[PDB]
């Protein structure tokens, strides 16, 4: 029958004692990690967090888990009785959260080999974090870290190792709303070292950049078209004109309005955003124009026939000397960050 | 053969795990220290932050001091068969609220000796709340603490002492907006005393952190205060700018006050002070101050001699100058 | 030996049936309760409730736990064993959100006297519901519930008796964000009474008397500074209409936009706060400044009807200050002194 | 005594299987139904559901428990040994979330009579999903309903009943915030049909209306105060050429706005609501005055001037009616 | 006797072991599916999700619980004992979170025919995680699937199939607040194949349509009035100069926070959407009429003029209300067809 084998081993007969390791008092145990990436979720800038949904897969080789009887390799065996095996301890470090799913049986899937590899497959979901550097909002590029560590064991027992091909297996068909994922990954080791001792660990890191799509149409595009607007006292009317005042001062309030949308969701940090230099200098060009004006104002009101001609010549002057000047700004800022 | 051998010491001798080690006689000794992963997400509207740490408890228990078992100077007990010694009842009283961390099998540590000594480890994840001094805004100094006490032992069994070489070790943190420093307090007593049951051991750290003054500076201040650098250009407009003067004055007086109500959107409710109000009622002030001014240029022409233009433009960026002098100095 | 003693005491030999209260067919068995409190706070109106952080200790006695041979008058149990005695059933009518904690251990704390006494303590955190009353929101004062009943068990089983000093002991430097907790407390008896029977209870009562810093230095100082700015229009000449104009409609538009900003978080109620008679007459003197100035513009239509206009501005520009001085002491005076 | 007694006759000597129903190979048991309503919880908008904490109590036969020895009429037992005995399944079908309460035991209540009537009573809170209709948002009834079933057995087995007095009993000084829970409540039987069975169900639905203060102070009052603002222009005089035009285009931007936060808290439904009416209709009026000012600068402006005053006279006693006219249809239709 | 009936099979004098799948080392293992949809909603556009509370069913054979002493068609089975028999692994693989819904009793039910055929349905609430195509956002059609795989089971040994008759089933009167659920429903076989083996799974798929009779009133009604009060500056007088550029630059700005209040509520995507062609059409065009005054008065006050400013204005009238109409079919034809 069936039911003996299963018996005979992993039973009470001949005792397969949960709690010791293979290879006691000897050399470590190699363990070999395979990450299958189910899902990549919603990136939270908030809280820098990202959430992943992972398939993970730990091959070692127990000696004492060996048959012969069976011809068959690599049987198959119940998710309900993985309690009386030594299973590998594993722990994220940069983690927040975690659970299980358990929908209908509990997702765990068990395959033993001849010789005695085995395969032990779980379906996690993690709640990472990154350490991120915004020096260049609208135009970064991120790395997100994946680390492994083990909780109980130093490296005189157990030793993480990346698989040889194919270590992280992106599903087909994963795209993210504003980040590509490079297929271009590295894996590296970092070892942790505390006062108890030292532990094994690998990482696996990822690298995103963010595209500018998006930013142009809600931020810069809007910003690009109240610089403009706020231009038309010029040509709008002669130096009489209570209006000129009035154009331009709801042109630079709403500019700060825009201002405090514009990192409104992002963290608060120390450091000068690059978004915040295209605002800061568009800023001052709004700014400019009430300057202007008060001095061509005060001129007109200095007569007690020469005085007047000066007023008309600062405007036409400054006519061709803003589209010169913005020019120069417009195309040193975009080179300087896309290079 | 060398499983059921050291197994012999927990329970086929009958180690009671319901009785204290050392029992009718001196009070257990705990040595502990934490190491701090994570540290992060300090909300001022609910008054906690959250913190990820290793807690490592160090006792000393006379009944298991492997008596010759094994040859090794450590014992390494497995994660699993936590439930057959005596642990000590700790908990935190700044706790809103904790989880452990099961991700694959418990991370828990056992580390037995010869001599009997445990040196058990532990991963949690712990929501602690921490008062905020807001007196001082901008330019900020917070105080936090974590407090470790036993709830069903008192001090006359239990006894919290912190390690003496290294209590607390950094890993590396760093904050969004608040700086840290690498001196801490660490050392209190703390003793409770509640009535009708007795003493009870606790002991804690406290942590010194700085807030950073980049972020007010660019989002709060530079606003502000080309505002009111704004208004100063009426000054030389002409008088008869009928409808231009007025909102030269009152728009800048309604920018402000939707300003500052949204400024103080995500702090607390909180009555006293906090010296970022006193800037922003100081610069609603002087807007007012420029309106003000105006009117009474138009009462006095219906009646010439308007000096009284000629010479604003001279004191308004002045006296300015000055309360910025003391609001800088005084605040630092 | 102590451990033969534990299970001497409450075993098999002993016949301890867990299931069965002591005195049993004779008179009810008491029970005394007392509650100290570690964390009070974080009271939210929206959702009326409040958390709370507290130890609550039980204690009654049961005849059959004496022992004789230890001569210690107290003695210390583990609470691995706390789950096999009698402990009675006990639940909170008004509670929403209620938790253990297991950090590291059971917070549970279990003690036995010679004489039987048994004394029980146990961390619980709350969520208690508490209806309010809003009828003046920025200085009320409410009254929070605590009821602590039996389930299954009536007085001629189980009574539930207080403290005879009253135990409700609040910890030391608890500092309320918005309110300040008062000193005395109120301890009352309620029997509930069902169509299965009758089911004892206790009551205690809490007083929180809300802050009024932050609403004036949010609320009613800035929307003060909106009316007092209206009147440089009457100082303005009566030619310059875009001048006057321009000044009106901000006003009363603003102060609208200021207005919603009161009601934001509070709950949506039918009856009206007294932070809404305030914000309402006052939206009614900015909405006067702009009905003045359009008459001063009607009668101008044509010296006699000049002088008029004259006559109009002038009377106002006293008038009109007299009776907003009039409206803030009413106002205050009444509500305070309730 | 009082320990041979309590596993003398649900114990193993006796055999009673607790997997087996009274009356096997018989007729079907009869389970009456009782509730006792503590807290009823905030009707969520967005989320689409509400809340509850009831007392649920259950009462049948069981011939097999019975006894004469003790003359007692009850013996209340442990709730702690539940396991033992047989507890009909019950199944609320409209539920989005359900917990136990066990702040101290686990607040369960059993009680056998001489005959054999069990009464069992637990304290369940409750998550249950609603529909609404929004048609006449700012006033309307609503039902809500609660449906009692059995997930496992047929009619053979398992009939459900509701009590022959007082089915539903609802605590004394209950007040809802936001509604007004009406007095009489309906019970009805529902039997379901699958494919799998026939299983039984029975419903009990609540009646709920609006109190109306709180949307005629928020956004009702705001609202008409803004049509009336704008009115002023009329007076003003017409050469004043920035003064209107500035009026007018405020008025505008009040009402644009105010309009859009009032539907924020609710469901992105598709029929019109009653509450969109009135922002409409005044946005309406709103605009209309700025047209008239539009009017009479052309007609000035071409180059008669009795022509130009008629309609803006006309025009002040016309705006103020036409808005009254208005009123006295949209509050007869939703209040009858 | 009842009792001993339900202890015969599976009991240790059956000797009935729970961890060997029927027909062991023959043929695998075939398990027919039903779902129920007791309710549908919760549709999230920014997170991707939505929640659906559905009884699943599933039937198979097992030939060793075969009893014949009774003459019942079919027997009642209690539903506490789940733990001791076989059944499939089943899990939604593309799930963000699930759970069972215990709420007096454990939600499941049991049956045993005579031949020895299984019953087994249990409920359970899913929260399921869909792509989301929002290239036109109000007119689109978006399909949601709902895919249930074996775990651990190899196609050799686990073979999942549809009922033959009323595999995908929906509970009478159901309906949600903002889109509709087409009667069609697509059922289709997706065999999943990793490294490890082969695995089956079956997908069912559902049609979503977004109505508009909220869109409508929220976003095109607003912003179209708008651009007729900015056509109205053209019958203003030429010298109102406070009131020409008051009218003209305020419709501009209102309408640039209505543009960014119309994406508040939908995903950060990059790729332009239906939504906003329309809108940045529509700031051009108010945009443009401000520079014809300022264009109306250098020309006309420099110094018979008046009559090319005249003219400037007059063309206007005409042309800017037209050309937008000339836009409004095309826009709304392509959409719609
Ligand atoms: C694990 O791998 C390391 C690195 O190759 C090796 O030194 C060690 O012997 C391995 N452990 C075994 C074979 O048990
Ligand atoms: C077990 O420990 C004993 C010492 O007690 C040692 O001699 C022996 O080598 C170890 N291993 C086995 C398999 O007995
Ligand atoms: C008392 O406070 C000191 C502070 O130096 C601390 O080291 C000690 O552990 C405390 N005692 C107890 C019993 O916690
Ligand atoms: C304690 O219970 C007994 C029961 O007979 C009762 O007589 C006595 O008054 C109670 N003590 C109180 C209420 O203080
Ligand atoms: C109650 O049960 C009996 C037998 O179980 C059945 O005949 C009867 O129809 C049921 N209902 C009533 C109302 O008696
Ligand atoms: C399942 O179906 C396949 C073909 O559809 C058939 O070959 C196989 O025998 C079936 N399984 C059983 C147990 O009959």
């Amino acid at each position: 029958p069936p039911s003996e084998f299963l018996d005979k081993l992993m039973g009470k007969v001949s005792g397969y004692d949960a709690r010791i390791r293979p290879n006691f008092k000897g050399p470590p145990v190699n363990v070999t990690c395979n990450i299958f990436i189910n899902s990549f979720g919603s990136i939270a800038e908030t809280t820098m967090d990202y959430r992943v949904n992972i398939f993970l897969r730990q091959q070692w080789n127990d000696p004492r888990l060996a048959y012969s009887e069976y011809p068959d390799d690599s049987l198959d065996l119940d998710p309900s009785m993985l309690d009386s095996i030594w299973k590998p301890d594993l722990f994220f470090a940069n983690e927040k959260g975690a659970n299980f799913h358990e929908v209908t049986t509990d997702n765990k899937l068990l395959r033993i080999s001849k010789n005695g590899n085995v395969l032990y497959s779980i379906r996690i979901t993690l709640v990472l974090a990154c350490p991120m550097d915004l020096k260049n909002f609208p135009m970064d590029v991120q790395t997100c870290i994946m680390q492994l560590e083990s909780f109980g064991y130093t490296m005189n027992d157990l030793i993480f190792e990346w698989d040889e091909k194919g270590a992280v297996q992106v599903a087909d068909g994963l795209t993210l709303p504003q980040f590509i994922l490079k297929e271009e990954k590295d894996l590296r080791y970092c070892t942790k070292h505390y006062n108890t001792g030292k532990f094994t660990c690998i990482e696996a890191r990822f690298h995103l950049e963010r595209q500018m799509g998006y930013y142009l149409i809600q931020m810069y595009i809007p910003s690009l078209l109240i610089v403009i607007l706020s231009w038309v006292s010029f040509w709008i009317n002669m130096d009489a004109a209570p209006a000129r005042v009035g154009l331009g001062i709801t042109t630079v309030l709403t500019m700060t309005t825009q201002s405090s949308g514009s990192r409104a969701s992002l963290p608060k940090v120390s450091y000068v955003k690059a978004i915040d230099i295209w605002m800061a200098v568009c800023l001052l060009f709004v700014f400019s124009a009430l300057l202007e004006y008060a001095a061509v104002n005060f001129i007109a009101r200095q007569h007690k026939k020469l005085f007047i001609s000066r007023a008309k010549r600062i405007d036409t002057v400054s006519r061709v000397a803003f589209p010169l000047v913005f020019l120069i700004f417009n195309i040193f800022y975009w080179i300087t960050y896309k290079i | 053969a060398n499983s059921t051998s050291n197994i012999l010491n927990k329970l086929l001798i009958t180690y009671d795990p319901r009785i204290r080690p050392n029992f009718k006689g001196i009070p257990v000794e705990d040595r502990v220290n934490i190491f701090i992963n994570s540290f992060g997400s300090i909300q001022e509207t609910t008054m906690d932050y959250r913190v990820n740490i290793f807690l490592r408890q160090r006792w000393n228990d006379p009944r298991l001091r492997l008596p010759q078992d094994f040859k090794s100077d450590s014992l390494t007990v497995d994660p699993k068969m936590f439930k057959c010694l005596w642990k000590p009842d700790l908990f935190f009283a700044n706790e809103k609220s904790a989880n452990f961390h099961d991700v694959t099998q418990e991370n828990i540590l056992l580390f037995i000796f010869r001599n009997g000594d445990v040196l058990i480890s532990m991963r949690l994840s712990v929501t602690l709340s921490c008062p905020l001094d807001l007196t001082l805004f901008p330019m900020d100094t917070q105080r936090c603490k974590m407090q470790l006490e036993s709830f069903g032992y008192t001090t006359d069994d239990l006894q919290f002492m912190w390690q003496s070489g290294d209590p607390v070790q950094m890993d590396e943190i760093a904050l969004p907006q608040f700086d840290i420093k690498q001196e801490d307090i660490e050392y209190g007593n703390c003793t409770k005393y509640y009535a009708g049951t007795g003493y009870y051991t606790c002991v804690e750290v406290i942590f010194t952190l700085r807030r950073q003054v980049g972020f007010y500076m660019m989002g709060v201040y530079a606003p502000t205060l080309l505002i009111v650098v704004l208004s100063w250009l009426s000054f030389w407009i002409n008088p008869d700018a009928s409808a231009a003067r007025v909102p030269l004055g009152i728009l800048s007086v309604l920018s402000l006050s939707s300003e500052c109500t949204s400024l103080a959107s995500e702090l607390p409710k909180v009555s006293y002070v906090k010296a970022i109000d006193i800037w922003l009622i100081a610069c609603l002030l002087f807007g007012f101050a420029s309106l003000v001014e105006y009117a009474v240029v138009q009462v006095m022409l219906n009646s010439a001699a308007k000096r009284i233009d000629l010479y604003a433009r001279a004191l308004f960026p002045f006296s300015f100058l000055f309360f910025n002098v003391i609001y800088w100095s005084v605040y630092l």
